[PDB]
C-alpha cells in the first residue's frame, strides 16, 4: 500500500471511501495516519464521497486519482508553495522545492548541471540494473557484461565534458541507440530497430511504448509529490510539454523497461502480464522513491 | 416565440398528446414538436393539455431566453421523467407507520360490519315492498351485538382471534351466548366494564359508526367509549314484538358461507402474525388517529360498494341472505356475504391508495407570481413574508406550521398568503392549500377575485360556490335510503354545491371511489381550492352521512389558510377550535389570515394545533421528533419566526410581535377619523327619522370629503345596518324622501338575502367602480357607468351612496370617501374604518367615519342591545348602550387594530366593548373563571356528544328558495321552494313590493334577474331552469306569512 | 476528439448524484425512490464539474473525466465552503488533471516574475485595471443588460469607477488595494440594487442570506470560481501562485482571476434573476449564458497572457 | 448559441449517433439533443460527425436566429428524412 515511503503515500485499491461518525473508513466491499503528509492515491474500483474529501481536505490530506497500480495518475489535488510571500492558512504542509527549482532553472549552467546529474544518475541505474543486479539475468536477459560495462564508460566519458544541451541529448541518444542493440544482443532478438511515434508491430517496439507510458505516469506521480511543474524541464527543451516528466521518467526508463519488455517479448507474454510483470519490477526498485530522491538531491546540491 | 415540446407519455395517453399536439405545432422527431406561437396560443395549448391528461402523460415546452440558455415554461402531467432543467434520463431501474394496522382494523370491521342485516325483520323489511315499516334496532347495532357474542364476554384478545383464525369452527352456539337489548333486565352495554376486550372495543367502535356517530347523553366523556348505550344509537319506541323480530336469524348469519369464513379467518391470522399488534390495544381504541382515518376509509369503501352492481364472482352464489334492493326497481340486489367482502376489498384497496396520495394527486409547481419580487415600496412586505417562510420551509415541514397573518386590512393580504404556503412547499413537487374565508356563503364573484389575485386560472384553482347545507332531507331521504337497504348511497358532498374547475380529472388516484366528475373528485384533484370554512366544518362536525369524507381528504392532501377567521360568531369558536385541531391531526399547517386576531383566539387555536400535531407526529414521520411548532408572525412591517413547544412561550412571542407592531402602528400619519352621532328616540317611523338624518349627514360629509373636476363633485360613501329587515326599511325610507338638496343621491342596496347571482352582480360592479387611487379624478369621471349618471343629471354634485349589510367587510375591496356605521362591534368599526380611503393616500383631518351613538336594536329598546351580530349577552350584559361610554375617546383620533390585537389591562367587561370582547374570549377559548380542550384531552371524538353540546351555525332553521323560471314559460317566474331534492311552487308566499321615488334619487349598481340569469346561463352553457336551480338560491327564515320580493330590494319578509 | 478548453460552453453543478461510468458514458445517477435514473454528462463540452453535498464519483468516471481536461471540484451546498479552516474558508477543492501536458512559456514567464514582490504588485495593479475596465464596459456600453432590466445610473458608475482607479493608482501595498475592492464592491452592490428596483441590500457572508440576491452571489461565485480555474489550468500556471488573495486563500490565483468577471457579470444577472423569481436552476443558466456571450474564459486566459507578457 | 441536434439515423448509425451526441449535448427527447455551444465547436460537431458517417445517418442541427424563427443549420447524412425546414414526416408508406 506504502508505494513511497520517503514520500508518506498510500495506494488505495478496490474500496470506497466514505465518512461515518466523523472518520474516514475505507469500506471495502484500515488504520490510515490521516495528518498533514498522508496523500492517497486512489486506484482501481475505488469511489470517494464529497464528506470523504472534506475530512481529507482539513487533514492536508492530498488526494489523486491514479490507474491501475499506481501509473498512470489522471487527476491530483494541486500543491501550495510555502514562499513566505504567501500565507496559505491551512492543515497542509506547503512544499518549498518549486523555489529552489526556479533559482537554479533560469540560469543555463546551473541547468546543464543539473542535467549531466540527472545522466549520471540514469547511467549509474544502467550499471546496476544490468550488472550489479542478477535477477534479471537469471530471469532470463544474460547480457554480454563487459560489453555494456564498456558502453556505459564511454557514455560517462562523454556526459562528462562537451557543455551544450544539445551536446548531452546527443549523447544520450548514443547511448540509448548502443544499448538497444546490447539489449537485442543479450536476449537474442535478432535485429531491431525501434519506431518512432509507436507506429512499430513487433512485440519490442509496442511493450517499450507501454513502458514509456507507465514510467512517464510514475514520473508525473513523482513530481505531483515533490510540487515542481512539468514545465521546468533540465534536459528537454524548453518548449517541449511536459519535459520534467520525461526527463524524470527517463531515470528508469532504460534501466528496467528495456529488459522486462524483451523478456515479455521472448516470452510471448500478452500486454497485461507484460504490464504486471513491469510494474512489479518498478515496485522492487523502489523506483518512485530513487525519483523523488534524485530530485530532491538535483535541487538541494545546486543551492 | 418559439417553443419546444417534448413528449415522454407512454401507452394511452400517447395517443392523446400526439392527437393534440399535432394541432398546434410540426414534428421535430419521434416525439419532439416545435412552432412559433403567441403567449394567448400558449396559455391555449397547455390548459387542453392538462384537461385531458392521464398519469402518463409527460410534456415538457422549453423557450429561448437568451442565447445560448434554453428555459422549460411548464411540464404537463408526470414531472418526474425530467429532471430540473427538463433533460431526459438516458436509462432508468429499478413514511407511514401505522398503516398495517389501520388496514387490518378497517379490514375486519368491513367483515364485521353488515353482520346484523342477517336479521329476520331486516329481511323482511327489504322484502316488504308495501307500505315501509321502520326497523326498532338500527343494523349496526344489532351487529355491535353479533360481535360482543362472537368474541364472547370477558375473553382475550388472542383467544378470539385465534378461534376465527380457525377455518374449521362451525359452531353457531356463539349465538346463545348473545344477547338482546328487546330482552328485559336492561343488559350491559358493549363497552362497559369486560364485555369486549381492548381491541375488539376498537372494532365494535368503527363497526356501530359507519353510518353516524354514537350521539346519545349524559366524567362520562372522559370514559368514552364505555359509557355507548343502546339509547345513544338510534333505537325506536315499538311493540315488543318488532322488538324481538330483530334478534330472530332464521337463515343463519354470514358465518357458513365458505368465502366470508376464510377471508375471516385470513384476517385473525395476520393480525395475530403482526408482532405487538395484541399490545397497543388501549392505545389504538382512543388514538383519534388511528380510529378516523379507519372510520374514513371503512365508510369511503362501504359508499362506493352500496353503489355498485350485483357480482356474482364472489359470495356464495345461493346465498339465502340479502343486503340491498336496487332503488329503481326494488328487486333485491346483492348478497349479505358478497357486500361484506367487497366492503373489505375495498378497505384493503383504499387503504393501499393512502399513502400514494402525497405524489399522485396534482399540485402546483414552478408558478413565477409568487416567486417574483416586487417593484412598489408600498408591497415590500410581500417578500419579507416569502423570505421567512422560505427560511422556514425544511423545518415547518419536519415539525409543523402556525402561521399569523396580522398584517392590516388594505395591504393585500391574500398574495403575501398564496406566496407564504408556497414558500413552505418543495419547490420541486410543488404546493396544495385551501383558502377557507370565513363567510357564510361563497359567490362567484369571490372566488373570481381570489383567482385574479393569486394570477391563477381556473386549471389551477377551484371554486366550491355556495354555502354549506344543514340536514333538511334528514327525514325524508333517509327514509328511501334505508327502505332501499343502502344508507351510505347519499352523495359524499351536497347537492346544490357546484365545484368550478377545468383541470386534469381524468386518471385520479381517488376516481374509482368519488368519482369522475362529481364534486369531490374536483374537490380533491384541485391543486388550489377556494372555498368557506362551513365547507370544511363537516370534516370535524358531520354526524349523520359521509359528508365528512371529502372536507377530511382535502385536509390531509392540503395546507390550510383562514381567512377572516376572527368573523365567526362567538358559539361558533369551538367548532372552528376542533377544526384547527383536526388539520393538525392529519398533518396540515396551518395560516391563520386575519388583522384583528385577540390574544385569547390564537392561544386556543395554536394549543389545539400543538395537540393535533403531537398525535399526528407519532404516526407519521422519523419517531422520536419533539413537538416544536414552527410559529411565525407576518405583517406590514416585518415577519419573525420561532419554535415553541408550549403555550407558555408562543404567548410571550406573540405578545413581543404585538408590541413591537403597536409601536410601529402608533407612529403612523392619520388617514380616518371618527366622529360620533346622537340619534333622537317602530319601524315605519324610525326608519323615516334616520333618513331624515341621514341626509343633512350624508351631505355634511359630501361637503367634507369628495372629488372635484370639471366643476362636478363626487364623493362615494357606505351605510352599514346590522340587520338587513332595518336595512330594506331604511332603505324604503331614504328612497321615498328624495335628495336633500340639489344634492343628486344614486343608492345601492347590497346585502345577503338577493338571488346569488344578483349578489355576484352587485359585487362584481362595485368592486369595478369603487376601485381608486391617488389623482385618479380624470380616470374616475371618464369611467362608463359613472359618465351616463353624470352626464343625465345637471346637477354638479353626486352622492353615490351603498347601502350595506355586514356582509361588505368580508372579501370587498373598496374605497369610499365617507361611511355612516351602527355600532355592533369593534372588529366590525375597524373594518370599515380601514375601507374609507383604503387605497388613496393624503387625510385634509375632518371627520369622515360617523358612528351613531346607540344602534337599532336599542333604539327598539330590545336587551341585551349588541347581538346577533355582536358579544353581549344576558350572562355578560353591558351597563350601557351609547358608544360615548363604552368607547375610549382618544380612538376616535386613530382607528386601526390596535385596540383588539392587544389585551387591554384591567379589564371591564361591562363599561368597555372591547373589553366584554376581550372577556367573553378569554372566558370561552381558554378557560378563565364543558370546556373546548375536552376535545383532544379526553377521547370525546369518539362520540357526537360535544358537537350537539357546542353546535356550530345553530339556532335559525333556513329554507332554500329560489326565483325559477316556469318550465312552458321562460318570461314566468316561480317562487320556489327546496323540499326534498324537488323545487315545491310557493307563488302564494310572494307578493311584490311598490317602491317611491323621490326628488333627484335613482338607484345605481343594480341588476335584472332576468338578464343576469340569462347571461350566466349563457357563460356557463347549462339549461336556464338548471342554472336558475344551481345559483339563485336565496336562504330565508321560514315565515307563515311570506316574503314582498322587490329586484332592487331583495326579500322582505312581510307580515 | 473534443473542443478546445476555450471554446466550451457547459459546467455542470452536481447534488444528491452519484458519478460514474455506465457504458463507457460518464453519467451521474439520482435515486427516485423506486427507481434510479442515469443522465449523461457532455465531457466534450464541460470545462469543469462541481460536485455539492451528498455527490461521489468513482475511479473510472474520474479517469474520463482527466482524458478531456475536465476540471472536478468538491463544493460545499448552498453557497458553503467546503469547510472553514478556523478564520479562513476554502470553497473548492480542485482535481487538476495531470496527464494531460500544458503550454510551458506562460509557466515560465510566472515562475520568474512571481518571487519579486514588487513585480507582484505590479501584476495585482494590471488585474484590478481590467476588472475595472470590464465592469465599465458590461455595466455601461452593452445593450444586452440594458433590454433585460439593467438601468444603472451611469453617473454615479462612472464617479465609483473613476474614485476606485484613483485610489488603485495611488495604491501603496496589498491591503489597500483589498480595502479598495471590498469598496468597490460594495458600492456596486448598493447601485446594482438599485438599478434593479430590488430594494435595499445588505451583502450577507459566509452564504448567511436569505433574500435571493445574497444566495445568487454565493452559488454565481462558484460558476466564477471554476471558469478562473480553467483557465488557469489550460495556461499551465499552478492554482497557487496568487498576487493578490494569496494572504487568505489557498489556490488564491483561481480567485484572483475570477475577481475580474465576478462583479462584471455575475453581479447584475444576480439581481436580475432575483427580480424575476428564478431559481437556482434558471439563474445558473443566465449565468453561463452571460459568460458564454461575453466570452469570459477567453478574457481571462488574455488577461493572465497579457500579465505575464509584461512582467518581463 | 443554443443548438438542437434531432437524430433519424437506423440501426448501426443510431449507435455512433448516440455514442458521438452524448459527449456534446444533452438528451432531450428519444432522439433529441440540446446545448449551448460556439461556433467552433460546432464546427468540430459536425466534422466528427461527417467522418463517421453511414448510409443511414440523418442528423439535422437547428438554430434559434430571432424570436419564433428557427433556422436549419446543417444536415449530416441522409438528408431526405427532413424536409427543407427540418421536420419530420408523421409517416412513410410506399
Amino acid at each position: 500500500i506504502l508505494h513511497s515511503k520517503r514520500a508518506n503515500l498510500y495506494y488505495l485499491q478496490h474500496c470506497r471511501v466514505l465518512v461515518n461518525g466523523g472518520r474516514v473508513e475505507y469500506v471495502t466491499d484500515w488504520n490510515i495516519p490521516i495528518a498533514n503528509t498522508t496523500s492517497l492515491l486512489l486506484g482501481t474500483g475505488t469511489s470517494i464521497t464529497q464528506a470523504a474529501m472534506r475530512e481529507l481536505a482539513r487533514a492536508g490530506v492530498l488526494v489523486g486519482f491514479c490507474g491501475g497500480g499506481g501509473t498512470p495518475l489522471f487527476s491530483a489535488n494541486e500543491v501550495d508553495v510555502e514562499v513566505s510571500w504567501l500565507t496559505p492558512q491551512s492543515e497542509y504542509r506547503p512544499t518549498e522545492y518549486l523555489q529552489r527549482w526556479v533559482g537554479f532553472w533560469f540560469d543555463e549552467e546551473k541547468r546543464l548541471v543539473a542535467a549531466r546529474h540527472f545522466q549520471r544518475a540514469r547511467l549509474e541505474r544502467i550499471r546496476h540494473s544490468w550488472l550489479e543486479d542478477r535477477v534479471l539475468r537469471d530471469a532470463g536477459f544474460a547480457v554480454d557484461a563487459t560489453a555494456l560495462a564498456v558502453a556505459v564508460e564511454d557514455s560517462a566519458r562523454a556526459l562528462e565534458q562537451a557543455p551544450n544541451h544539445e551536446h548531452l541529448l546527443t549523447e544520450e541518444a548514443r547511448l540509448s541507440k548502443r544499448l538497444f542493440k546490447l539489449a537485442a544482443q543479450a536476449t537474442r532478438y535478432g535485429e531491431f530497430v525501434r519506431a518512432k511515434r509507436g507506429s512499430g508491430g513487433d512485440p519490442a517496439n509496442r511493450f517499450l511504448d507501454h513502458g514509456n507510458y507507465l514510467a512517464y505516469g510514475l514520473a508525473a506521480t513523482a513530481t505531483w509529490v515533490l510540487g515542481i511543474p512539468h514545465g521546468l524541464a533540465v534536459l528537454h527543451g524548453k518548449t517541449r510539454r511536459g519535459g520534467l516528466v520525461f526527463d524524470v521518467a527517463d531515470l528508469i526508463k532504460d534501466s528496467l523497461i528495456l529488459p522486462q519488455a524483451f523478456l515479455s517479448a521472448m516470452r510471448g507474454d500478452e500486454e497485461q502480464d507484460f504490464r504486471q510483470a513491469c510494474l512489479d519490477n518498478l515496485s522492487r526498485a523502489q523506483a518512485l522513491d530513487f525519483m523523488i530522491d534524485t530530485l530532491k538531491d538535483v535541487a538541494q546540491r545546486s543551492t | 416565440m418559439n417553443i419546444l415540446l417534448v413528449s415522454q407519455c407512454e401507452k394511452r395517453a400517447l395517443s392523446e398528446t400526439r392527437r393534440i399536439l399535432d394541432q398546434f405545432a410540426e414534428r421535430r422527431g419521434e416525439r419532439t414538436w416545435q412552432t412559433p406561437i403567441t403567449q394567448a396560443g400558449l396559455d391555449t395549448l397547455r390548459r387542453l393539455l392538462k384537461k385531458s391528461a392521464r398519469r402518463n402523460t409527460a410534456v415538457a415546452c422549453h423557450w429561448i431566453r437568451g442565447r445560448d440558455h434554453s428555459e422549460l415554461l411548464w411540464i404537463v402531467g408526470d414531472a418526474s421523467r425530467f429532471n430540473a432543467q427538463g433533460a431526459v434520463p438516458t436509462n432508468r431501474t429499478c413514511d407511514w407507520h401505522s398503516a398495517e394496522d389501520i388496514r387490518l382494523l378497517t379490514v375486519m370491521a368491513a367483515l364485521f360490519h353488515d353482520i346484523g342485516k342477517a336479521s329476520q325483520a331486516f329481511q323482511a323489511k327489504l322484502r316488504n315492498r308495501g307500505k315501509p315499516m321502520a326497523d326498532a334496532y338500527r343494523h349496526e347495532w344489532v351487529s355491535l351485538r353479533l360481535f360482543e357474542a362472537f368474541v364472547g364476554p370477558g375473553s382475550s384478545d388472542e383467544d378470539w382471534l385465534r378461534r376465527l383464525a380457525d377455518k374449521r369452527e362451525t359452531g353457531d352456539a356463539w349465538l346463545s351466548q348473545l344477547a338482546r337489548d328487546d330482552r328485559q333486565s336492561a343488559p350491559p352495554g358493549p363497552f362497559q366494564k369486560s364485555r369486549l376486550p381492548p381491541l375488539a372495543q376498537a372494532v365494535g367502535w368503527l363497526i356501530v359508526s359507519h353510518h353516524r356517530l354514537p350521539n346519545g347523553d349524559h366524567a362520562s366523556l372522559a370514559r368514552l367509549p364505555a359509557p355507548i348505550q343502546s339509547q345513544w344509537c338510534g333505537a325506536r319506541d315499538a311493540d315488543a314484538k318488532e322488538k324481538a323480530a330483530c334478534w330472530q336469524f332464521p337463515h343463519g348469519l354470514p358465518f357458513a358461507s365458505a368465502h366470508w369464513r376464510a377471508r375471516t379467518a385470513l384476517c385473525a391470522q395476520s393480525m395475530l402474525e403482526r408482532p405487538g399488534l395484541l399490545a397497543r390495544g388501549p392505545a389504538l381504541l382512543h388514538d383519534s388517529y388511528v380510529m378516523h382515518v379507519s372510520r374514513l376509509i371503512l365508510m369511503l369503501a362501504d359508499h362506493h360498494y352500496s353503489s355498485l352492481p350485483a357480482d356474482s364472482r364472489l359470495g356464495d352464489p345461493n346465498f339465502p341472505l340479502h343486503a340491498n334492493t336496487d332503488r329503481d326497481s326494488g328487486k333485491l340486489k346483492q348478497r349479505l356475504d358478497e357486500h361484506l367482502l367487497g366492503v373489505a376489498l375495498h378497505s384493503r384497496k383504499l387503504a393501499g391508495t393512502l399513502p400514494r396520495l402525497e405524489r399522485q394527486l396534482p399540485r402546483l409547481a414552478r408558478h413565477k407570481g409568487f416567486t417574483r419580487r416586487v417593484e412598489q415600496p408600498r408591497f415590500r412586505w410581500q417578500d419579507k413574508a416569502y423570505d421567512c417562510a422560505m427560511a422556514c420551509r425544511e423545518q415547518a415541514m419536519e415539525h409543523g406550521f402556525f402561521g399569523l397573518n396580522l398584517a392590516s386590512t388594505g395591504c393585500g393580504k391574500t398574495l403575501a398568503n398564496g406566496r407564504i404556503l408556497y414558500a413552505l412547499a418543495d419547490p420541486q413537487r410543488g404546493a396544495r392549500f385551501s383558502i377557507a374565508l370565513g363567510l357564510r356563503s361563497l359567490t362567484l364573484q369571490t372566488g373570481q377575485a381570489y383567482r385574479e389575485r393569486l394570477g391563477l386560472g381556473d386549471d389551477d384553482l377551484a371554486i366550491l360556490v355556495g354555502g354549506s347545507a344543514a340536514r333538511e332531507l334528514f327525514e325524508k331521504q333517509q327514509e328511501r335510503l334505508e327502505r332501499s337497504g343502502s344508507e351510505s348511497a347519499q352523495e359524499l358532498l351536497a347537492e346544490n354545491s357546484h365545484v368550478h374547475f377545468a383541470g386534469t380529472l381524468e386518471d385520479g388516484p381517488l376516481r374509482e371511489w368519488l368519482g369522475r366528475n362529481s364534486a369531490g373528485n374536483r374537490l380533491l384533484q384541485a391543486p388550489i381550492l377556494a372555498c368557506t370554512i362551513d365547507h370544511l366544518m363537516p370534516a370535524s362536525e358531520s354526524l349523520r352521512g359521509g359528508h365528512q369524507i371529502a372536507p377530511l381528504l382535502r385536509l390531509m392532501t392540503s395546507d390550510l389558510v383562514l381567512d377572516e377567521v376572527d368573523d365567526f360568531d362567538i358559539d361558533d369558536l369551538p367548532a372552528l377550535s376542533r377544526l384547527v385541531h383536526w388539520a393538525g391531526l392529519f398533518g396540515s399547517r396551518v395560516l391563520l389570515s386575519s388583522a384583528t386576531l385577540p390574544p385569547a383566539l390564537v392561544q386556543g387555536l395554536f394549543e389545539a394545533y400543538r395537540s393535533g400535531r403531537e398525535i399526528f407526529q407519532r404516526h407519521r414521520g422519523a419517531p422520536g421528533r419533539a413537538t416544536e411548532i414552527r410559529c411565525a408572525w407576518f405583517d406590514e412591517f416585518s415577519s419573525q419566526s420561532s419554535a415553541h413547544g408550549a403555550v407558555t412561550s408562543f404567548s410571550e412571542a406573540h405578545a413581543t410581535f404585538v408590541a413591537q407592531r403597536l409601536a410601529k402602528l402608533e407612529q403612523l400619519p392619520p388617514r380616518r377619523q371618527a366622529q360620533l352621532c346622537t340619534v333622537h328616540a317602530a319601524r315605519p317611523a324610525l326608519c323615516r327619522e334616520l333618513a331624515g338624518q341621514m341626509n343633512t349627514w350624508m351631505a355634511d360629509l359630501h361637503r367634507c370629503h369628495h372629488t372635484e373636476h370639471q366643476g362636478r363633485r363626487i364623493s362615494f360613501g357606505l351605510l352599514r345596518l346590522a340587520n338587513i329587515e332595518p336595512l330594506i326599511e331604511l332603505a324604503q325610507a331614504i328612497l321615498a324622501q328624495g335628495a336633500p338638496e340639489g344634492l343628486h343621491v344614486h343608492l345601492c342596496v347590497y346585502h345577503s338575502r338577493h338571488p346569488l347571482l344578483v349578489r355576484s352582480a352587485i359585487e362584481r360592479q362595485l368592486d369595478e367602480l369603487l376601485k381608486r387611487s391617488d389623482d385618479d379624478a380624470a380616470a374616475l369621471f371618464a369611467r362608463p357607468t359613472l359618465a351616463k349618471a353624470l352626464q343625465a343629471s345637471t346637477e354638479r354634485d353626486h352622492l353615490f351612496v351603498v347601502l350595506a349589510s355586514p356582509v361588505a367587510e368580508v372579501g370587498r375591496d373598496h374605497d369610499y370617501d365617507w361611511a355612516i356605521v351602527e355600532p355592533s362591534s369593534m372588529r366590525s368599526i375597524i373594518q370599515l374604518a380601514g375601507r374609507i380611503r383604503r387605497h388613496r393616500s393624503g387625510f385634509s383631518g375632518e371627520a369622515n367615519l360617523y358612528l351613531l351613538s346607540r344602534n337599532i336594536r336599542s333604539l327598539e329598546g330590545q336587551n341585551p342591545a349588541f347581538q346577533r351580530p355582536g358579544f353581549e349577552t344576558p350572562d355578560f350584559p353591558l351597563d350601557s348602550h351609547d358608544l360615548h361610554d363604552l368607547l375610549d375617546p382618544a380612538l376616535l383620533a386613530r382607528i386601526d387594530a390596535s385596540p383588539r390585537i392587544v389585551e387591554p389591562f384591567p379589564l371591564f367587561p361591562r363599561s368597555r366593548l372591547v373589553d366584554l370582547e376581550h372577556r367573553r374570549l378569554r372566558a370561552l377559548m381558554l378557560a378563565d373563571d364543558l370546556g373546548v380542550p375536552l376535545w383532544w384531552q379526553t377521547p370525546a371524538s369518539l362520540s357526537g356528544a360535544l358537537q350537539t353540546s357546542q353546535p356550530f351555525r345553530a339556532g335559525a332553521k333556513e329554507r332554500c328558495y329560489a326565483l325559477l323560471p316556469d318550465e312552458d314559460d321562460e318570461e314566468r317566474l316561480h317562487f320556489s321552494r327546496y323540499e326534498e331534492g324537488t323545487w315545491s311552487n310557493q307563488d302564494n308566499l310572494l307578493r311584490n313590493l311598490d317602491l317611491t321615488y323621490g326628488p333627484r334619487i335613482q338607484t345605481w349598481g343594480t341588476v335584472n334577474y332576468r338578464e343576469e340569469l340569462v347571461a350566466m346561463a349563457g357563460r356557463e352553457d347549462l339549461d336556464l331552469r338548471q342554472c336558475a336551480m344551481r345559483y339563485g338560491e336565496v336562504r330565508l327564515r321560514e315565515n307563515t306569512q311570506g316574503w314582498s320580493y322587490h329586484p332592487y330590494l331583495g326579500f322582505k319578509k312581510y307580515n
